[PDB]
């Protein structure tokens, strides 16, 4: 992440992120509603932050520094470019939203009132098909990537020394290879926990609470494609165990 | 320190998510509750042992049955998760969370945990599970209910007072080293 996203986000919640004389401004509903949204865009800062760990400390690094047979570093990181533009072009958008929210000359007090339509824009249209074909492929190769890097652990000294290497650090303590794949599968399913929470708290102007049950909506039925579309690759799998499924 | 990996489960209403914040933060927060948790890797010392335990929450994969299975790879621990203000959640616990977890992780040690305990002696939970003919769950049936399905233990805590997280991690690591 960049260093002024990271201060904006520092804060355990959007009533700690801005100034005590602006947050007495508002009332208890507000702040509530606000606390939920900030911990969506902060989750996603983070989100994005777990894809660029993988695409240019893991994957780059093992392409610049090892001598891997072809195939295995797309193996490890399926479908992350994809990831990567479909999460950074979302968080443009949501922080984009925060940055135009923010009173004159302040880097840190807003208040986001219309959040509904962008999450519908996200989880509808060509976005919402990207989204479905990148988590059903993602998703379907995520068994197979876990057993390439056990593997390869196991086996390969250099590839082992490179792992230690840059994991060493303690920022990346949370983000091994295997906690990064898992992180990513497990993201797409904290979105209804957070919307719906968003929703409880945004009865106030009616457009938004119908642009949030719309947007609620769309997230579960690609949730549920994403779902149905999963099926387990695993390197060396005969024909006969896939059709005999 | 050797690396083990935690996994919680159980159903939607349970308090797996909260009990994994207030273990990771040894706090239950008192400005801003998160609604969901990322990941984290805790530093445990139990019994003279170093251990670094990875943990993971389950809760939003309840209704998605081909995602929720991608938690469960390489586990060493799974806690399983009922509250005790919800009896129904603690009949989800035999046929449909035991029978998957022992599928998918075959051999690896379940404590069956009751969270939300300090619910027992609250009035309002008493007077809401009496309109359904309802109480509290016993601590005889969550032990029953851990015998029956093979689990390792039975422990019970309270995300909200602290009371019994510390323990619930501290055993769970040592049934990870087993
Ligand atoms: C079909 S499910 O996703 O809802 N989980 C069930 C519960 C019942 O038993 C088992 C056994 C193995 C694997 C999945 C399951």
């Amino acid at each position: 992440s960049m260093e002024m996203d990271e201060k904006d986000f520092a804060a355990d919640s959007w009533s700690l992120a801005v100034d005590s004389s602006f947050l007495q401004q508002h009332k208890k509903e507000v702040m509530k509603q606000q606390d939920v949204i900030y911990e969506l865009i902060q989750t996603e800062l983070h989100h994005v932050r777990t894809l660029k760990i993988m695409t240019r400390l893991f994957r780059t690094g093992m392409l610049e520094e090892l001598h891997l047979e072809p195939g295995v570093v797309q193996g490890l990181f399926p479908c992350v470019d994809e990831l990567s533009d479909i999460h950074t072009r979302f968080l443009s958008q949501l922080l984009e939203r925060r940055r135009q929210a923010l009173c004159p000359g302040s880097t840190r007090n807003f208040v986001i009132h219309r959040l509904g339509d962008l999450l519908i824009s996200q989880f509808s249209g060509p976005s919402a098909e990207q989204m479905c074909k990148t988590y059903s492929e993602f998703c379907s190769r995520h068994s197979k990537a876990l057993k390439l890097y056990k593997e390869l652990y196991a086996r390969d000294k250099r590839f082992q020394q490179f792992i230690r290497k840059v994991t060493r650090p303690a920022v990346l303590k949370r983000h091994g290879v295997q906690e990064c794949i898992l992180l990513v599968t497990q993201r797409i399913t904290k979105y209804p926990l957070l919307i719906s929470r968003i929703l409880q708290h945004s009865h106030g102007i009616e457009e938004e609470r119908q642009d949030l049950t719309t947007a609620l909506g769309l997230v579960k039925e690609l949730l549920s494609n994403v779902d149905e579309g999963i099926y387990q690759l695993e390197k060396g799998a005969r024909l006969q165990e896939i059709y005999n499924r | 320190a050797i690396r083990k990996k935690l996994v919680i489960v159980g159903d939607g209403a349970c308090g797996k998510t909260c009990l994994l914040i207030v273990f990771s933060k040894d706090q239950f927060p008192e400005v801003y509750v998160p609604t969901v948790f990322e990941n984290y890797v805790a530093d445990i010392e139990v019994d003279g042992k170093q251990v670094e335990l990875a943990l993971w929450d389950t809760a939003g994969q309840e209704d998605y049955d081909r995602l929720r299975p991608l938690s469960y790879p390489d586990t060493d621990v799974i806690l399983m998760c009922f509250s005790i203000d919800s009896p129904d959640s603690l009949e989800n616990i035999p046929e449909k969370w035991t029978p998957e977890v022992k599928h998918f992780c075959p051999n690896v040690p379940i404590i069956l945990v009751g969270n939300k305990k300090d619910l027992r002696n609250d009035e309002h939970t008493r007077r809401e599970l009496a309109k359904m003919k309802q109480e509290p769950v016993k601590p005889e049936e969550g032990r029953d209910m851990a015998n029956r399905i093979g689990a390792f233990g039975y422990m019970e805590c309270s995300a909200k007072t602290k009371d019994g997280v510390r323990e619930v991690f501290e055993m769970a690591t040592r049934a990870a080293l087993q």
